[PDB]
Order: structure tokens, then C-alpha cells, then sequence
């Protein structure tokens, strides 16, 4: 028995303040650095919260394997994205700026 | 019969019904390495015992100081010596005890500034026998001690090796040459035959105060168990001893504590005068059932009721500081309102006296076995036990003392699992049965069960139930109880003529009210008839045309210079009742009280006197 | 019999039974932290379809944002258009903001009376309407 | 004289495959008690005995109602009849549950449940019990009102989505808000074994502080507020 369950709500609770945190921020302080740790926080917490809404409607031990392998894809590739679009591209901060006066 | 699946079971032990005496008999007996069955036709949580809400009697010595010996004389005088004092002295003894384990159970009773179990005042408890004034021994958890109660014990049973068969119709005992062998019953949620066979079977069904039309008690109080104890034509003792709880709500018939009055509660009528004060000068509002429910009822006879149709009284709260009402009576606080509309911080609540409990039910020893009566004396009936509300052991007599039920069931509960755990061994050769036994019931239910009578179960049972109530209340007289046993004696021969219309094997609530029916008809039959016979006025019975206590002797005055009655011209008696199942005919007989305690020397004899407050 | 046993035997007996499973969504009477709830889950689903659809299409989709903002200025859209466009976007996030600030004041086991949480609904609701406002204005 | 008209789900098990179909009747309430039941009763006993609910104490002490009323989960001993003649109540089974008969529900899981928290005190040293009353500061004890006084009338967990999608592994609110009452009981020494019970995804964390339970219970209890109380435990305990 450890007390994995209670750590990973923690966890959640971290992640979703330190995302609260991060968004004014990000427009105080556009930069490269908040590019990514916005990248990291959104697609985590974002990731975490799917998690919730998997395990709670599929019911099977089949289906609730698969639906988490996919999610988990589904998050890596939503990850390097953001870090290929913050690297190879304007930048998330920029990209907003970007979009906004329009 | 031959269509119903009727299914066998071997187990040590059962127990049927799981309210407070229920549940501590079952765990008992399992705690002691017995293989226990119990059977409830509710979920044990539901039982009446839930509803507690005064507390729990002990003389922990909390408040003040204090000597379960003066427990003990307030209960017998109480009982206005119908109680058998072998119990009494057992019970009031085991008191300090039982409490004691209930609060190591878990049980969350309101506590003391020297975190010890907070108890209060009651009707009619005193210290230094009768001298030292008002006593506070009541234990509770604030306002929902019975609830609290239950649930601690149904936590406890959890622990156990029990097995309970919940909603399980308990329809008559099996039994075997004067042998008690088991029971079978009726597994509400498929509608199949159980036939469960055990070497020894406790009967703790609770009262059937739903004989009347207006009661404090549970749709499912029934008297199930003495009907089953009629139906095998054993005796009931007692039954016409019926408990007036003098504060119940003037609408549905909720109970409002006592313990409203023992916090400093007031009784008021229409002129507005403490009429407890010039009724019972010295116990004033916290005084006997009888004689405060005596009095009100009184008091309405006079005119000087309050209300619309002129038909009740006013229990004032008010006064009390409204903090103090938060922390000791905040579960009648929701009933008040909810069922009055009444804010108790500001008005008083509409109370009138309606029926509350059983003190009647099946004779016990002070062991719990149940007795049978041959040859002017008592008879163990093998294999057979009686506990709680359903049970008389009489440690209530004519008249129960307030908080001396929850008592009563922990105590002999546990007396129950005890009186076993001495008297045999788990598994000790559990007793065979016939093939064909318990045929009666599965024949009677099929009866039933496609009734096409002429009445509803519903009608007749509303006849018993207004019958009762307009000719075996507070107060009795032999024209009124005559036209009222005919009358009930009636209605019994209209059991033929019944209809029901649900003819489904699962969950047939139809069927099952009916069984009820059956069972509270052999109840208020005995009840009625006893009550016509009695021609005294002791404890809860008080006839208009014999007002006095017939005793042995006349202990007003000295008792020497006198002769003693003999056994059949006193009435200081235990009422023994019977009936023919199919004539409905009531035979009856008598007993004697005890007046010998377990020891002289440690707990005396409270000889008779003039009971009054 | 066990808490356990007990539980399989009532599975076991009630999946090989034809008794129907009583109605719930289609009867239960709904209230505002009720709804704000699967608003919480939609809300939050939307905005990681958002997300993902954004990273996603960063992997796989030729051209820079630059190219895909012009490709966009293409049938311009009316002042009145690109605001709604730009509201529908702000809404399902400062919904969701809001509401996720109530969870974690609610984690912390604050304001969690019903009174409470009429008087939480309400002001979540409107500074979700004035920052959703306020920001496609930006 | 005023009529009120009942919408009252219906279902025998025991019709050759009936399917479940509101029924409705109509109550003449001058000749009615205020309550939902009082009228329950009445068409029991005047008009259809095969009628089939769960009723004990009618003061709302026993838990037996509890039953779907115009959408919200309360006793039916306890609720008040809505005088709009307008208005057809309608009166369900508690939701997502197996309906054995009419309104009666299949708490047998419900029960299994409350059993698997082991919900009475438990001491490292019992070799004393029964013998000295424990003791138990009045502040001690203040932390337990509004938790004891549950029912078990089970309004509250078949009121809450999560326990509709997920009640075989998640406990729901009625259940954890007892396994909170003797987690802060002073007199019991397994709080952290009682904690370290609810360490997997469904017991406790289905929760999603919807809030129906508190919102529902017919005896005012808040068992969402104790269900965060366990949380801050949960993550904050040692060992
Ligand atoms: C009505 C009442 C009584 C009461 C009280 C408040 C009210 C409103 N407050 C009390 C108090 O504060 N202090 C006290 O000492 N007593 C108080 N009382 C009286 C007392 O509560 C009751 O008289 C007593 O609790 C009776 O309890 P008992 O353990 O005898 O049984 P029960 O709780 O009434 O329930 C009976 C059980 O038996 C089962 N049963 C019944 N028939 C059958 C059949 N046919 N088959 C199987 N089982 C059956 C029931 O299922 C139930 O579990
Ligand atoms: C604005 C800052 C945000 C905060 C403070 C925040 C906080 C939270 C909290 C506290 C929960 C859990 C509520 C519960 O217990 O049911 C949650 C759910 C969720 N959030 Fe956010 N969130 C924020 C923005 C976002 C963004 C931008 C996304 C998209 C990537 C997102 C995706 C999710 C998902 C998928 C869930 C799970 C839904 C559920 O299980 O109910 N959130 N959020
Ligand atoms: O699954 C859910 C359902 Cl069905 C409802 Cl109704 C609500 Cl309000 C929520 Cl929050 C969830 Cl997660
Ligand atoms: O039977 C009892 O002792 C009592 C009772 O109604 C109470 O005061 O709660
Ligand atoms: S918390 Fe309230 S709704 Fe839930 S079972 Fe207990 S009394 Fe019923
Ligand atoms: S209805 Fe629900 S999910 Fe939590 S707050 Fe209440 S148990
Ligand atoms: S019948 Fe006891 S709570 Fe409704």
C-alpha cells in the first residue's frame, strides 16, 4: 500500500495553479522560457483531466487500457508540437499577440 | 402448498428481529462462537429502536452521586409492584455495565465537562430511595439515542460471523412436542419458503402498538412475534398493560421526548395554569407516564383543552434558554416544526396522550426463557427465548419508567446470549423436524395471499384500530370494554371475509399487511379481553369502576393486624392470556409476581404501598 | 459473508435478472452547481480539443502561423465577426478559469454550504460574461 | 373538496415481461395527511394495495421513504404535498438503482458498502473494553454532529452522477461521510488505516464535488463538505 492516489490528486491540484499562475504571466512577460512551461502545464493538466473523464465513462478492462494508451499518444504528440512550434515557430506568446490584434 | 420452494437451513441459533434487543442477542450469541441466524422483516437499521430519543437509564454516577439500588427501587415502585423484582435487581445491576459497553461500542453519547457520559432527569428517578429528590441518570446521545443506539450495534454485528436474513417474514415458530426447533419465514424479495432450524431461538419482535389508531410507534409494530407465540398456544402476560406516552403530537402522532420535560419542560392547558404542580405536587412535569398522561386526559374532561375540535394539551419549551435547546433537544426541534409548523424557541408544542409502548408480551424468565404456565407454576419452554418489547420478563410491571426500554434491551439481549452460552455448546446436536412441519403457515399465506373476500385488509384493520382506540384508552370501564370485546371478538370472524388483490411472489406488501393483520387481531383480542377482566386501577390500567389497587393485603394501613387474600381474590397478579386460533375464544388465567430479588442482602425486597407523586 | 462477497453476489444476481434500472438524467431535477459542473467537464474537454487540435497541426500542417494568419485575412471577416469568433473562444476558457478557481477554494474545503455555492455560481458566471467580454475587446 | 393527481412509476417483476410505466391517481386532500407517504398510504389502502413501497417510521428517523420526488431524492414521510392542483407530482425509484418491484430499489450493494469501511470504533488495545466509559471532551464531541444523525437513507449517493456511472467501485457520499465520522472520532486509533483504505482511483476520487448529496439530504447534513475534509486527510496524513 502506498499512497499513490492522494499524491496524484495533489499533484493535479499544483499543476492547475502553477497553470493559473502561469497565464498572467505569459501576457506580463511574453517570452521563450513561458513559451514552454506554458506548453509543459497545458498539456499535462490537460492530460491529468482527460484521464479523469477516460476513467470514469469506459467501462471495461479492454477499452480502459486502450483508451489510456491513446490518450497518452494524444498527449506526446500535443506536447511536441507545442515544443516544435515554440522552436520553429513564432512562439505561443508571439502567436496569440499575433492573432489578438486582428 | 407442494408449489412453494421451501428452502432448509441449520444454524446453532436465531434470533428474530434486529432492533436494539435483536441485534445485541445476535452478536451476543456469535461473540460467544455461536453459529447465529437472525431474521427482521426490515433492515435492521429501520427498526423502531431507531426512533429512541430520550436516552438510555444507568447509575453511572456522573451527574451526582448515585446507587443502581436506588435504579432498582424507582423501577419497582414504578411498576406499581406488578414487576418481578428478580429482574429488576438483574437489569438496574447490569445497567452501569451495558452503558459502559454501548459507549466502548462507539456509541456517541453527549458528554460532560470531565468528558464522562453526559445522563439528565427523568420521569420519576430518584436518589436515596425515594429521599435524596430528582436523579439524573438518563444517558444520552442528545436527542437520538435510540438512533445512535442501533447504528453502534449494527456497526458492532458487522464484526461477526452472523448471518441475516433481511426482509424475512418470520411466520410461526417451529415447533416439536412443546420443543422450540427454529423458525419459518418468508423471504420478502422472491417470495420463497425458509424453513430455519436451530437448537435455540430468541423472539425479539418489538411491541404491536399499531393495534391502536393513533400510536409514537412504527407502521411495522406489529406484535408479530406474539402472535407467533399465540398461535403455538403459549401464553402472553400482561397485554392489557398498555403505555400512554402523555407527549405526542396532536397531528401524525410523533413523539415528543420526555426529556423535553426532564430539561425543564412545562405542561399547560387552555387557562393556562402548571396543572402538573396541584395534579402531583412533590414530581410535578416530571412524574410517572400514567399519572401525567392520567392527568391530561383528565384535564380534557374538565374543557380546559387547547385546540380546534377541543382535543389536546400544550407542552411549552420556550423559556429554556434556546442554546441549551440546540445541544439537548435538536432532533424534536425538526418534528415540532416539520410536523406542527412550530418553532420550539417560541411556541408551545401541540401534545396529546397516544399509545407508546408494550410493557404486555411473551412471559420470561430473568434469564430470557420464555415461560410456559402448568399446574399454578412456571415452566421453561426448551429451546425458547424472549427479549426487549415483545418480551415480559415484567421489569416494567404495570407501568414503565421512562428510558428503561433501550435499557431493557441491551440488558436481556445480552441475558439471552448468555443463558445459551452457559446452557449448551456450538455445534451441539441441533434438533430434527418433521417433513411436513410448518405446512400451517405456507397454507395460511396461499389462503391469503389469493384472498377474495369481502372487506380490505385496510378496512378491517381501521375497525380494530378505532375499536381499540374509543374502548381500551386512558381510562376503562367493563360496559364500554365489554361492547369493545364483542366487538374486536367480531371483527376476528371477518378474517374469512378479507379482500386482497396482490397476488405477485416478490415484494407482495399486500400479502404481508395482512399476515400483520392476522397478528395484531391475536394481540388486541388479548389485550381487550384482559383488560375486561382486570377490575383494579394499577400502573397504565385504570378502570373508572374499581379506582383502587387490589392487593394481597391493603398496605395503606399496617400490615399484621390483618389477613391475607387468598391467590384468586387479590389482583397483584400476572395476566396470562390464550386463544383459540380458529374461534377467536380467549381463555385466560394468572401467576404470581416475584417479590424476591437475586439476593436479600445485596438488593432488598421493596415491599407494596401507596404509589403516588 | 464479506463486504466483498456481499457485493459480488450482488452483481451476480441482479445482471442475470430482468429487473430495470430505475431513471436518473432523464428525471433528476437539475440546479445551477449541477450544470455548472458538466459545464466544468465540457469546458475543459473543449479546450483540450483546442489545444491538441493546435499541436497537432503543428506537426503535421505545412506553413508558419504567418502563412496560416494571411491565409486566414482571405474573405475577411466583418469587425462583428472575427469578435465572435474571438468570444467563442475566451467563453468555453474564462468559464472554465473561473470555475476551476471555485474547485480549489472548494479543495481547500472553503464555502462548501449551498447557500454558498448559489452565491459562488452566480459570481463565476459573471466574471466569466465580463472577462470573456473584455478580452475579445482586446 | 381538491383533487391532486400522482404520476407513480410502476413495474411487477412478476407480469411475463412487464415494462416499467407511470401510473397515475388522484387524491382528494382534504381527505389527506400533509405528507407525500399520507398520500402513498391512502391509495394503498383505497384504491391499489399492489402498490409496493418501503415505509417504517413515517417521522423520517428510519430511512425507509427516500424514493424520486419531482426530481429531487427525499423521504417521502417528511415531504410535504405541493397544494397546486396544477402541479402532478411525480414519483420515482431512487436513480440508477435495480428496481426488485415498483419503488423498491436493490440497497443490497448500498449496504455492502457501509459494511467495507468497518464503520465502529476500533482500539490497538482491547483487552479493557467494557469495563470504564471512555473519555471525551465536549470539543471532542462538537466534531461530530451533523455526521451521526445519517440515516442511511441512501438520498444522497443515488443522487450523485458518480456513483450513477461508477457505484460498484465508487462508495459515494453517504458511505464516505460515515467512514469521515469515525476517521475524527477521538476514541478510535485507526485513522491512517482508514485513510490508507481509500488509496485507489475509485473509492474517494469519483468524487467531483458535484455537490447533489449535500443539496439532497432530506436530513440537512452536508456529506460533500466531509468528502473534502477526507481529501485534505488524504494528502496530508503521514505514513
Ligand atoms: C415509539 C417510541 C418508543 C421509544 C422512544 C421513542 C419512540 C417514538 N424512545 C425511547 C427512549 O428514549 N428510551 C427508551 O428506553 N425507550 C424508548 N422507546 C421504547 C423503545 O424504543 C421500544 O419499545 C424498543 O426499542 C423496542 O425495541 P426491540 O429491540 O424490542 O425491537 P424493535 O426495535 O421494535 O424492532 C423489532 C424488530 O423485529 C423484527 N420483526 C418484527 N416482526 C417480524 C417478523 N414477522 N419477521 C421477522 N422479523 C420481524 C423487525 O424487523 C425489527 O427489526
Ligand atoms: C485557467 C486555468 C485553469 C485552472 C485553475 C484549471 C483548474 C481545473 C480544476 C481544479 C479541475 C478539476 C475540477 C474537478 O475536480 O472536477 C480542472 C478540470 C479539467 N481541466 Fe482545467 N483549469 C484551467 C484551465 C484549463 C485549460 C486551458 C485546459 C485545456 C488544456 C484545461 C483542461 C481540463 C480538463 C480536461 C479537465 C478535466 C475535466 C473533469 O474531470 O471535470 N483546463 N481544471
Ligand atoms: O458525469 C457527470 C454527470 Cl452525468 C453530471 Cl450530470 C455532472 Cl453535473 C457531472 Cl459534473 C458529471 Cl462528471
Ligand atoms: O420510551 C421512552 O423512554 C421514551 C421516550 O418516548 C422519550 O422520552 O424519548
Ligand atoms: S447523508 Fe443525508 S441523504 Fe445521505 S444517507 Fe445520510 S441522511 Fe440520507
Ligand atoms: S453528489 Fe457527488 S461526486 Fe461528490 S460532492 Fe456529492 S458525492
Ligand atoms: S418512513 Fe421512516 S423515514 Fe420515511
Amino acid at each position: 500500500s502506498s499512497k499513490a492516489a492522494s499524491l496524484h490528486w495533489t499533484g493535479e491540484r499544483v499543476v492547475s495553479v502553477l497553470l493559473l499562475g502561469l497565464l498572467p504571466a505569459a501576457y506580463l512577460n511574453p517570452c521563450s522560457a513561458m513559451d514552454y512551461s506554458l506548453a509543459a502545464a497545458l498539456t499535462l493538466h490537460g492530460h491529468w483531466g482527460i484521464g479523469q473523464v477516460v476513467t470514469d465513462y469506459v467501462r471495461g478492462d479492454a477499452l480502459q487500457k486502450a483508451a489510456k494508451a491513446g490518450l497518452l499518444a494524444l498527449s506526446a504528440f500535443t506536447f511536441a508540437g507545442l515544443c516544435y512550434f515554440n522552436y520553429h515557430d513564432v512562439g505561443i506568446c508571439k502567436a496569440v499577440a499575433m492573432l489578438w490584434k486582428l | 402448498s407442494t408449489q412453494y420452494p421451501v428452502v432448509d437451513h441449520e444454524f446453532d441459533a436465531v434470533v428474530v428481529g434486529a432492533g436494539g434487543a435483536g441485534l445485541r442477542a445476535a452478536f451476543g450469541l456469535s461473540e460467544a462462537g455461536f453459529n447465529t441466524a437472525c431474521v427482521t422483516k426490515l433492515f435492521p437499521t429501520r427498526s423502531h429502536t431507531v426512533a429512541a430519543q430520550g436516552g438510555i437509564n444507568a447509575a453511572l454516577g456522573n451527574m451526582e452521586e448515585d446507587n443502581w439500588r436506588w435504579h432498582f427501587y424507582d423501577t419497582v415502585k414504578g411498576s406499581d409492584w406488578l414487576g418481578d423484582q428478580d429482574a429488576i435487581h438483574y437489569m438496574t445491576e447490569q445497567a452501569p455495565a451495558s452503558v459502559v459497553e454501548l459507549e466502548n461500542y462507539g456509541m456517541p453519547f453527549s458528554r460532560t465537562e470531565d468528558g464522562k457520559i453526559y445522563q439528565r432527569a427523568f420521569g420519576g428517578q430518584s436518589l436515596k430511595f425515594g429521599k435524596g429528590g430528582q436523579a439524573h441518570r438518563c444517558c444520552c446521545v442528545a436527542d437520538r439515542t435510540g438512533h445512535s443506539l442501533l447504528h453502534t450495534l449494527y456497526g458492532r454485528s458487522l464484526r461477526y460471523d452472523t448471518s441475516y436474513f433481511v426482509e424475512y417474514f418470520a411466520l410461526d415458530l417451529l415447533m416439536e412436542n412443546g420443543e422450540c426447533r427454529g423458525v419459518i419465514a418468508l423471504c420478502i424479495e422472491d417470495g420463497s419458503i425458509h424453513r430455519i432450524r436451530a437448537r435455540n431461538t430468541v423472539v425479539a419482535t418489538g411491541g404491536y402498538g399499531r393495534t391502536y389508531f393513533s400510536c409514537t410507534s412504527a407502521h411495522t409494530s406489529t406484535g408479530d412475534g406474539t402472535a407467533m407465540v399465540t398461535r403455538a398456544g403459549l401464553p402472553c402476560q400482561d397485554l392489557e398493560f398498555v403505555q400512554f406516552h402523555p407527549t405526542g403530537i396532536y397531528g401524525a402522532g410523533c413523539l415528543i421526548t420526555e426529556g423535553c420535560r426532564g430539561e425543564g419542560g412545562i405542561l399547560i392547558n387552555s387557562q393556562g395554569e402548571r396543572f402538573m404542580e396541584r395534579y402531583a405536587p412533590v414530581a410535578k412535569d416530571l412524574a410517572s407516564r400514567d399519572v401525567v398522561s392520567r392527568s391530561m386526559t383528565l384535564e380534557i374532561r374538565e374543557g380546559r383543552g387547547c385546540g380546534p375540535e377541543k382535543d389536546h394539551v400544550y407542552l411549552q419549551l420556550h423559556h429554556l434558554p434556546p442554546e441549551q435547546l440546540a445541544v439537548r433537544l435538536p432532533g424534536i426541534s425538526e418534528t415540532a416544526m416539520i410536523f406542527a409548523g412550530v418553532d420550539v424557541t417560541k411556541e408551545p408544542i401541540p401534545v396529546l396522550p397516544t399509545v407508546h409502548y408494550n410493557m404486555g408480551g411473551i412471559p420470561t424468565n430473568y434469564k430470557g426463557q420464555v415461560l410456559r404456565h402448568v399446574n399454578g407454576q412456571d415452566q421453561v419452554v426448551p429451546g425458547l427465548y424472549a427479549c426487549g418489547e415483545a418480551a415480559c420478563a415484567s421489569v416494567h410491571g404495570a407501568n414503565r419508567l421512562g428510558a428503561n426500554s433501550l435499557l431493557d434491551l441491551v440488558v436481556f439481549g445480552r441475558a439471552c446470549a448468555l443463558s445459551i452460552a452457559e446452557s449448551c455448546r456450538p455445534g451441539d446436536k441441533v434438533p430434527s423436524i418433521k417433513p411436513n412441519a410448518g405446512e400451517e403457515s405456507v397454507m395460511n399465506l396461499d389462503k391469503l395471499r389469493f384472498a377474495n373476500g369481502t372487506i380490505r385488509t385496510s378496512e378491517l384493520r381501521l375497525s380494530m384500530q378505532k375499536s381499540m382506540q374509543s374502548h381500551a384508552a386512558v381510562f376503562r370501564v367493563g360496559s364500554v370494554l365489554q361492547e369493545g370485546c364483542e366487538k374486536i371478538l367480531r371483527l376476528y370472524g371477518d378474517l374469512q371475509h378479507l379482500k386482497t388483490f396482490d397476488r405477485g411472489m416478490v415484494w407482495n406488501t399486500d400479502l404481508v399487511e395482512t399476515l400483520e393483520l392476522q397478528n395484531l387481531m391475536l394481540c388486541a383480542l388479548q389485550t381487550i379481553y384482559g383488560a375486561e377482566a382486570r377490575k383494579e386501577s394499577r400502573g397504565a390500567h385504570a378502570r373508572e369502576d374499581f379506582k383502587e389497587r387490589v392487593d394481597e393485603y391493603d398496605y395503606s394501613k399496617p400490615i399484621q393486624g390483618q389477613q391475607k387474600k387468598p391467590f384468586q381474590e387479590h389482583w397483584r397478579k400476572h395476566t396470562l392470556s390464550y386463544v383459540d386460533v380458529k374461534t377467536g375464544k380467549v381463555s385466560l388465567e394468572y401467576r404470581p409476581v416475584i417479590d424476591k430479588t437475586l439476593n436479600e442482602a445485596d438488593c432488598a425486597t421493596v415491599p407494596p404501598a401507596i404509589r403516588s407523586y | 459473508t464479506t463486504a466483498k462477497e456481499e457485493m459480488e453476489r450482488f452483481w451476480n444476481k441482479n445482471l442475470g435478472s430482468n429487473r430495470p434500472l430505475s431513471p436518473h438524467i432523464t428525471i433528476y431535477r437539475w440546479s445551477l452547481p449541477m450544470a455548472m459542473s458538466i459545464c466544468h467537464r465540457g469546458t475543459g474537454i473543449a479546450l483540450s480539443a483546442g489545444v491538441s487540435l493546435f499541436g497537432l497541426s503543428a506537426l503535421l500542417l505545412p506553413g508558419n502561423f504567418e502563412s496560416h494568419l494571411e491565409l486566414v485575412k482571405s474573405l475577411c471577416l466583418g469587425p462583428t465577426l472575427i469578435y465572435t469568433a474571438k468570444f467563442g473562444i475566451v467563453f468555453p476558457l474564462m468559464y472554465h478559469t473561473w470555475n476551476g478557481i471555485r474547485h480549489l477554494i472548494w479543495d481547500l474545503g472553503k464555502g462548501l454550504t449551498i447557500p454558498q455555492l448559489t452565491q459562488s455560481g452566480v459570481v463565476v458566471l459573471i466574471l466569466t460574461v465580463l472577462s470573456s467580454v473584455g478580452l475579445a475587446a482586446m | 373538496p381538491r383533487i391532486k393527481k400522482f404520476a407513480i412509476y410502476r413495474w411487477d417483476p412478476d407480469k411475463t415481461g412487464d415494462k416499467p410505466h407511470m401510473q397515475t391517481y388522484e387524491i382528494d386532500l382534504n381527505n389527506c395527511g400533509p405528507m407525500v407517504l399520507d398520500a402513498l398510504i391512502k391509495i394503498k389502502n383505497e384504491i391499489d394495495s399492489t402498490l409496493t413501497f418501503r415505509r417504517s417510521c413515517r417521522e423520517g428517523i428510519c430511512g425507509s421513504c427516500a424514493m424520486n420526488i419531482n426530481g429531487g431524492n427525499t423521504l417521502a414521510c417528511t415531504r410535504r404535498i405541493d397544494t397546486n392542483l396544477d402541479k402532478v407530482s411525480k414519483i420515482y425509484p431512487l436513480p440508477h438503482m435495480y428496481v426488485i418491484k415498483d419503488l423498491v430499489p436493490d440497497l443490497s450493494n448500498f449496504y455492502a458498502q457501509y459494511k467495507s469501511i468497518e464503520p465502529y470504533l476500533k482500539k490497538k488495545d482491547e483487552s479493557q473494553e467494557g469495563k470504564q466509559q471512555y473519555l471525551q471532551s465536549i470539543e471532542e464531541r462538537e466534531k461530530l454532529d451533523g455526521l451521526y444523525e445519517c440515516i442511511l437513507c441512501a438520498c444522497c449517493s443515488t443522487s450523485c452522477p458518480s456513483y450513477w456511472w461508477n457505484g460498484d467501485k465508487y462508495l459515494g457520499p453517504a458511505v464516505l461521510m460515515q467512514a469521515y465520522r469515525w476517521m475524527i472520532d477521538s476514541r478510535d486509533d485507526f485513522t491512517e488505516e482508514r485513510l490508507a483504505k481509500l488509496q485507489d482511483p475509485f473509492s474517494l476520487y469519483r468524487c467531483h464535488t458535484i455537490m447533489n448529496c449535500t443539496g439532497t439530504c432530506p436530513k440537512g447534513l452536508n456529506p460533500g463538505k466531509a468528502i473534502a475534509e477526507i481529501k485534505k486527510m488524504m494528502a496530508t496524513y503521514k505514513e
